[PDB]
RNA sequence: CUCUUAAGGUAGCCAAUGGAUUAACGAGAUUCCCACUGUCCCUAUCUA
């Protein structure tokens, strides 16, 4: 899988294109031929017009075929996703259309070259390259329309989040104004946007964050409406392929405080409803809000309702509030254990990664051998000594600090005999002579 | 259907319902997940590993694009245009091997005029058996004629010149009629048509390519026969190994022979290697090469088996027919 | 001085051009290397690409593994016999030219190198320095 | 300087030197190995009938023979019969490391000197019992 | 007790620096980040030494040494031998040794107690490393491997092994050093992890491109933080086997 | 950065705070970028900038008419609206090509000294079962390349154009033996397959054979147009 | 009036051989390999 398309060359429109490949031409050949040159020389010219011509657009239709995905190669979650943002059938038509667009302009310049090797006076060889530069502008020409919806498509497709559908991955959905964006924020770093009215994330946005030396994404929707499919709109299609497609553990946020602008009745039939969506994945209830209300001092029906939704294996109801950072830490927390439990558990069902993860899991240990003491040594100044802090008034000026203020990198000069630990100081900057009448001081140099 | 202006909010095709949905989507990623396996078993252990150790295949030797030449189709083109009857002549050994099949479709597409038949060459090479159940499995499609040629002592040459001789009586408001001969290099047209004439007319070598140029041949005063050079149409099933072992490339123009001499065991029986060579014990092609080198006495300087002129001298005995093997025609229905 | 290479690169003698056979020094399979291209090299008409001590090169191999043969590699000069000079003020040469495999980022395919290795390619390529037994 | 001297000792055309002869002629085990090799093609003869003074491979036990039955062979034993003349030698010629190249030579004259010669000898005879 | 750091944007510290429970030993190429970097975490409390071997940067590779000792190859001039003595204290030996194998860093796999070696060292560098750095010597592999030091990361608390060294061989290599062994990668995969990192006692210094999983292995393994025992692979398997 | 982030941060940081003026400057020194431009481009950019400049003169004045016109207020079945689409020949006379423009010269020999072959250098029309003469009686050479087997015909009647099938050349009007050899110039009489135009004859007869002149020179535009005559 | 596809499991019948895929020879024409090298990288130097 790959994730990310932004590498797709930008597509010229029909106009433009026909600008770019029509003035590379007359730029970058030679353009003065006289009649009163060499027949040969005259064909030669003109064949060379049309083979250059028609190379580039060749040249920029693959380009943009080999720059595009496809849509039934890629994992189906993300040919879902492209097919409710892009409209597969369109996509694929056009990407078609410009695959003709070649083999015709392929076809125009072999056919328009044989037919100038017989070519009898100038003005039959420029006619013959006109046509065939003519014919070719008519085909691309008639790119209008598909060259257009796949630069719109180009410019969608490169800003779209990578999402791994084979990590570990916490879904966040519900109703909308119920508290998944201020959720994502709590517990990633991504910008997506918080207000106070309805659908203002109309995309799926991705954070990230470590647990446990682990790196898991986190997939917050828009809000999906008590609807059917039938009725449904893309934009709701985005969370239900989400849902659909990703391994996860689903958080489904509640509002009891019904400030979103749902009733708790209409959030419970939602789960419900949204039930079949969330099988073999992990579960749970997140109910937001808790600032406001809470579970405990509900009306008895209500209770009863939430009760309901409990009543579905294996799902837990857990209580938060996107202004109570401990609580929202627990709540990732059980969901990341729930998942890392699911799928530790789907690989001790395996056979294959078992012998390898026994020998990178084992820790071999001694025994013995002999009755020699062996234990760490950690010098009294290393143990006595205080820990560095980058920002403090008072802290211990480092060797790029002194280097930085003297003359900063590649110009201070260190003098490593600064370091010398000699029965004088005086005799740091001391010149050691290593020659004397042709022989080697430091062999003759010895103690008594 | 996108874009500023776009009107579609609405998916077209809905799904009937949320377990239909997740139905397909399960059928969706187990078919994804099994595709992936079947492909990652070829493609991932193969090319796409090199790219991270940062290795590049060898380049492709210019040896083995000869027969696809513009020179050289564009005679074949002429020869068909200027022929009414077209011969193709393929190896006893390996007939759909040396068949031209997209020349064969273009015939019958754009010049169904022009009559096609079959001559299995090199018939001497293979059992009797072998070349009989040929026969009958080409004769399904086109007519077949099993042929030896020989200057000397030759098979099938009266057949030959019978149905030449109907195929003019039927054209005999032409005033003459054009035999053209094609097929792959080195199946042997100029032989065949040295054969006809009972004379050396077209030159004949070993090596692939001989022919280069068109060559008409007076046969009788109303049967030209047209001498072509050999066509290699392209393909990509079509490996370096079989391109090779169909007798095409000339082997002192290759890079490692010692990589095609495996071809060679596989190729053949054991017995007939031994029986041909003189040697026995070999368990690989590699102690193959070096019990030949050291039994013919190619050694390099300090006693080093030449293995690559072993190899060459093998895949030239191969193609030239001094080692015998066959490919088995299909089974008898 | 190639991607993967630690710092910068003094110029020694020049001494495998293109169509240069070495020695191959690791224990990746192969014996020899042919040396079809030199990494960095700069064009001037009629002037062959060339090697020296410390270079990168793209190699095919001629002798050694069926598997690793028919393939384009790179691979790290290690020794050459063309004499060079040392800062230290003496020039100095090997007996044989030689090279190990290793992959666009200056890895070993190999685990070891046999022979000693020159002090300006192992300083150059930290991971010929790790798996070098002898540095000169 | 001159073409012979060139093209006979030019650097990609180098043997085996005289002290690794020695310390390979100097132990029993490095005789066994260099005597028992396995079938190699890269070396005459299949890497047998190696003459360890030498240095070289012969292509069959009677070519062996006839080398060790000459001159050349003789010249490359009186060779090696002295000091394989490491650099302590020339060190001490110019009076450097004269205590070590003393202790290397007296253990020459009592250890490895004995050993060396005994192992020749045993070669000798096996080579004379084999061909 | 495990940082990251890189010399001049490479991850093979132990190809650049030398640190022992004693002593550090860093290149003298370049700025001065690398010293800085090993200063903030060591202070004024060892010696940490500017060195060049033979010239070259590459000091973790051609030298060995422990807390009692530092071995020098034969291509050391007498001016960094002098250099290297004078920056030291009497308490460490310095000692200059003539052998083949010069990269003695890469051939020799030590801590304070034992050392495994090349196993085709000479008799008299054995004998000058067991009187130097006062060690017990073993001539083994590590699974085949030759170069002890490269594919060894060795402490008096733990080691960490090439990743393709078997169980059999890691009890073999445990049962010799008295220490526990995990086998483990460094700096994002590799295996040469003696020349990927260095580690003492108290301090273990990787490259940056080390993931969180393998920074978590490597403080188990040598007991870096308090709070870190070396069972603690049983608490680390459900991040271990994500990861693997 | 993910989905719209441009505009977010437009959004939430707003834009450079002498955009909007700076703006404004630029589209005021626009018209005298639009006289400098006109005033100074030379060669091939000057041309194409003043083609441009005549296209959007045009089109302005278009969108104007429009705009005013709105502002100063076949007989086809229901299952097809909402569906769109003398005996004298068009060309009585044509221009005169010589056998000297009409054939060339191909010398054959190792010294060129032979000259008998001639090579048609225009279209022609072979027609179904043709087979090159033997090389060493061909006098008369009709390249491959120059073979046409389909026209564009245009039915004067109903506007279509069709790519239709040749079956003979009934006149060339240069010579009865350019029309049995075939050469497809203007002005040719040539017979076409009108099957799928679907004509009928007044007694039932399914039409598939018509009548065309050819209109263009295919030697030169690389294909051959013709009108049906009907 | 009629004609061709009966042949079968890695070598047959029928008459040592089933051949010109002809040994040897050649200032005949051509391809490749080892060796070798100032043909070349890239030129320098010496003699008459
Ligand atoms: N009092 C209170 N308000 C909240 C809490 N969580 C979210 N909100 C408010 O709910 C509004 C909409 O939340 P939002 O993040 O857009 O939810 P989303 O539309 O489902 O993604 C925001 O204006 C928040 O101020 C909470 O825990 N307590
Ligand atoms: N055994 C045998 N060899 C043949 C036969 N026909 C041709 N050959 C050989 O095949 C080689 C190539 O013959 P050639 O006529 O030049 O093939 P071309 O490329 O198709 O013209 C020559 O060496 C011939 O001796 C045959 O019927 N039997
Ligand atoms: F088809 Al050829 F020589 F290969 F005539
Ligand atoms: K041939
Ligand atoms: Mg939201
Ligand atoms: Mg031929
Ligand atoms: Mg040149
Ligand atoms: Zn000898």
């Amino acid at each position: 899988m790959q994730l990310s398309w932004k590498d797709i060359p930008t597509v010229a429109p029909a106009n433009d294109l026909l600008d770019i490949v029509l003035n590379r031409t007359q730029r970058k050949t030679p353009t003065v031929i006289r009649p009163g040159f060499k027949i040969t020389r005259i064909r030669a010219f003109y064949m060379r017009k049309v083979k250059y011509t028609g190379e580039g657009f060749v040249e920029k239709f693959e380009d943009i075929l080999k720059g595009f995905p496809n849509i039934n190669d890629v994992h189906p979650f993300h040919r879902d996703l492209m097919d409710t943002l892009y409209e597969k059938n369109h996509y694929k038509i056009s990407l078609a259309a410009i695959s003709r667009a070649k083999s015709l302009v392929e076809q125009v310049a072999r056919d328009y070259v044989r037919l100038l090797k017989f070519g009898q006076s100038l003005f039959q060889c420029k006619q013959l390259k006109r046509a065939a530069l003519g014919r070719m502008a008519t085909i691309v020409k008639k790119l209008r329309d598909p060259l257009a919806y796949l630069e719109q498509v180009r410019q969608h497709i490169g800003r779209l989040p990578s999402i791994d559908p084979n990590t570990r991955t916490l879904l966040i959905c519900g109703y909308p104004n119920v508290g998944k964006s201020s959720f994502l924020r709590c517990i990633t770093k991504s910008d997506v946007d918080v207000q106070p009215y309805a659908f203002t994330t109309k995309s799926l946005y991705v954070g990230h964050f470590d647990y446990k030396y682990l790196r898991f994404q986190a997939i917050d929707t828009p809000g999906i409406l008590d609807r059917p499919t039938e009725e449904m709109n893309n934009i709701e299609m985005q969370s239900i392929y989400a849902i659909a497609h990703l391994r996860s553990c689903v958080l489904y946020f509640m509002d009891l405080s019904e400030q979103c602008g749902f009733t708790i009745e209409a959030q419970v039939k939602l789960f419900h409803s949204i039930k079949p969506l969330f099988a073999n994945k992990s579960v749970m209830v997140v109910i937001n809000k808790t600032d406001i209300i809470r579970p405990e001092d509900l009306d008895e029906e209500r209770a009863q309702l939430l009760e309901s939704v409990k009543e579905v294996p294996g799902v837990e109801i857990m209580t938060s509030s996107c202004q109570l950072e401990e609580n929202v830490m627990e709540v990732r927390n059980k969901a990341c254990e729930k998942l890392l439990a699911s799928r530790i558990e789907n690989k001790l069902k395996s056979q294959s990664r078992i012998n390898n993860v026994l020998n990178k899991i084992h820790v071999a240990q001694p025994q013995a051998r002999d009755d020699v003491k062996r234990t760490p040594f950690i010098p009294e100044s290393v143990k006595n000594l205080k820990k560095y802090d980058p920002e403090d008034p008072n802290r211990r000026k480092l060797a790029r600090d002194i280097e930085a203020e003297n003359g900063g990198a590649g110009v201070f000069n260190v003098n490593l005999k600064d370091k010398y630990l000699l029965e004088d100081d005086e005799w740091k900057n001391d010149i050691m002579p290593e020659i004397l009448d042709g022989k080697n001081v430091y062999d003759f140099l010895d103690p008594e | 259907a996108f874009g500023p202006k776009a009107q579609r909010k609405r998916p077209r095709l809905a799904a009937s319902n949320l377990e239909d949905l997740v139905k397909a989507t399960n059928e969706d990623i187990t078919k994804y997940e099994e595709k992936q396996v079947l492909d990652a078993t070829l493609g991932l252990m193969g090319n796409q590993e090199d790219k991270e150790n940062g290795w590049t295949s060898a380049a492709k030797e210019a040896i083995f694009s000869k027969g696809q030449s513009k020179r050289i189709w564009n005679e074949l083109y002429k020869v068909i245009d200027s022929s009414d009857v077209v011969i193709h002549v393929l190896d006893a050994r390996d007939p759909l091997g040396t068949r031209c099949k997209s020349v064969e479709e273009y015939m019958k597409k754009e010049t169904p005029h022009k009559h096609l038949i079959y001559v299995l060459n090199k018939c001497d090479l293979v059992p009797t058996w072998v070349a009989a159940a040929w026969v009958k499995h080409l004769s399904k499609e086109r007519p077949t004629l099993a042929f030896h040629a020989s200057i000397t002592n030759s098979f099938g040459k009266g057949s030959l010149i019978q149905l030449l001789r109907q195929f003019s009586q039927l054209h005999t408001d032409r005033k003459q009629i054009s035999v053209g001969f094609i097929g792959y290099p080195n199946t042997g047209k100029s032989s065949i048509i040295n054969t006809l004439r009972k004379k050396k007319v077209c030159q004949v070598a070993p090596i692939p390519g001989e022919t280069k140029v068109w060559q008409y041949i007076t046969l009788m005063k109303r049967i030209f026969l047209i001498d072509c050079p050999g066509i290699v149409p392209p393909s990509s099933k079509d490996s370096e190994e079989d391109i090779l072992f169909r007798g095409v490339v000339r082997v002192e123009h290759v890079t490692h022979p010692e990589q095609y001499i495996p071809g060679v065991l596989k190729r053949c029986q054991v017995k007939h290697l031994e029986r041909t060579y003189e040697i026995s014990g070999w368990k690989d092609a590699t102690e193959f090469i070096e019990i030949l080198a050291r039994k013919q006495g190619r050694l390099l300087k300090g006693g080093e088996p030449d293995e690559s002129g072993v190899s060459k001298q093998i895949l030239n005995d191969f193609n030239r027919g001094k080692i015998p093997w066959f490919v088995l025609p299909p089974e008898k229905e | 001085s190639g991607n993967g290479a630690q710092g910068t690169k003094f110029r020694i003698s020049l001494g495998l051009p293109v169509g240069a056979i070495m020695n191959c020094a690791d224990n990746s399979g192969a014996r020899n290397l042919y040396i079809i291209a030199v990494k960095g090299s700069g064009s001037r008409l009629n002037r062959l690409p060339a090697a020296s001590l410390g270079d990168m090169v793209m190699a095919t191999v001629k002798k050694g593994k069926p598997e690793l043969r028919k393939k384009v590699m790179p691979a790290i000069v290690v020794r050459q016999a063309k004499s060079w000079r040392r800062r230290d003020g003496v020039f100095l040469y090997f007996e044989d030219n030689a090279g190990v495999i290793a992959n666009p980022k200056g890895e070993m395919k190999g685990s070891a190198i046999t022979g000693p290795v020159g002090k300006e390619c192992a300083d150059l390529w930290p991971r010929v320095a790790s798996n070098s037994g002898v540095v000169v | 300087m001159g073409r012979y001297s060139v093209k006979r000792y030019k650097t990609k055309r180098r043997t085996r030197d005289l002290d690794l002869i020695y310390n390979d002629l100097s132990t029993k085990e490095s005789v066994q190995k260099l005597l028992n090799q396995p079938l190699d093609e890269t070396k005459p003869g299949l890497g047998q009938h190696y003459c360890i003074h030498c240095a070289k491979y012969m292509e069959t036990a009677i070519a062996l023979k006839t080398h060790l039955k000459g001159k050349v062979h003789k010249r490359r034993v009186k060779e090696l019969r002295g000091v394989p003349y490491t650099q302590e030698v020339s060190d001490a010629a110019a009076g450097y490391n004269l205590n070590k190249f003393l202790n290397r030579v007296q253990e020459i004259t009592q250890s490895v000197g004995p050993e060396k010669e005994s192992n020749e000898a045993l070669l000798k005879e096996h080579l004379d019992s084999t061909l | 007790m495990a940082t990251r750091t890189q010399f001049e944007n490479s991850n093979e510290i132990g190809v650049f620096s030398k640190l022992t429970n004693t002593y550090c030993l860093v290149a003298v190429g370049g700025s001065e980040n690398f010293y800085s970097a090993f200063e903030a975490e060591l202070g004024d409390a060892i010696p940490i030494v500017h060195t060049t071997i033979a010239g070259t940067r590459i000091i973790g590779r051609m030298t060995a040494g422990n807390r009692r000792g530092l071995l020098v190859p034969t291509q050391t001039t007498d001016q960094e031998l002098q250099h290297l003595r004078n920056s030291l204290p009497d308490s460490v030996k310095i000692q200059r040794v003539e052998e083949r194998l010069s990269a003695l860093g890469n051939v020799i796999c030590c801590n304070d107690y034992v050392a495994l070696v090349h196993p085709d060292i000479d008799r008299e560098t054995e004998e000058l490393i067991s009187d130097v750095l006062g060690v017990e010597v073993f001539r083994q592999t590590i699974s085949g491997n030759i170069l002890v030091g490269s594919y060894c990361s060795l402490s008096n608390q733990g080691g960490l092994v090439h990743p393709q060294t078997s169980v059999q061989d890691q009890e073999e290599l445990s049962s010799l050093l008295q220490v526990p062994l995990v086998a483990g990668t460094v700096n994002r995969g590799s295996s040469v992890v003696g020349a990927g990192m260095v580690v003492n006692d108290y301090l273990a210094v990787t490259g940056l491109d080390t993931t969180a999983p393998e920074l978590s292995v490597i403080e188990s393994i040598f007991r870096l933080q308090d709070a870190q025992p070396e069972s603690i692979s049983g608490n680390l398997r459900d991040t271990l086997i994500e990861t693997y | 950065p993910q989905n719209d982030y441009i505009e977010r941060h437009i959004k939430q940081h707003g834009k450079r705070l002498d955009h909007e003026e700076r703006k404004r400057k630029r589209e005021a020194r626009e018209s005298h970028k639009i006289s400098e431009r006109a005033q100074k481009l030379t060669g091939w950019k000057g041309k194409q900038f003043a083609k441009k400049r005549y296209a959007e003169k045009v089109s302005m004045r278009k969108k104007i008419k429009a705009h005013e016109q709105s502002k100063v207020k076949d007989a086809l079945p229901t299952y097809l609206l909402d569906r769109e689409q003398k005996f004298s020949v068009p060309l009585p006379k044509v221009r005169g090509i010589s056998e000297e423009e009409m054939f060339k010269v191909i010398k054959t020999g190792k010294s060129r000294s032979k000259s008998w072959k001639r090579m048609i250098t225009k279209h022609t029309f072979v027609g179904e079962g043709f087979t090159r003469r033997p090389v060493k009686m061909e006098r008369i050479i009709r390249p491959s390349a120059l073979r046409q087997k389909k026209a564009n015909v245009t039915h004067p009647e109903l506007g279509v154009t069709v790519f239709l099938p040749i079956l003979a050349v009934k006149k060339n009007p240069q010579s009865p033996m350019y029309t049995q050899l075939g050469v497809l110039t203007k002005g040719t009489i040539i017979e076409v397959n009108v099957s799928e135009l679907g004509m009928v004859t007044a007694g039932g007869k399914v039409v598939w054979g018509k009548y065309a002149q050819v209109t263009n020179e295919p030697d030169r535009d690389g294909c051959v147009n013709a009108v049906l005559l009907v």
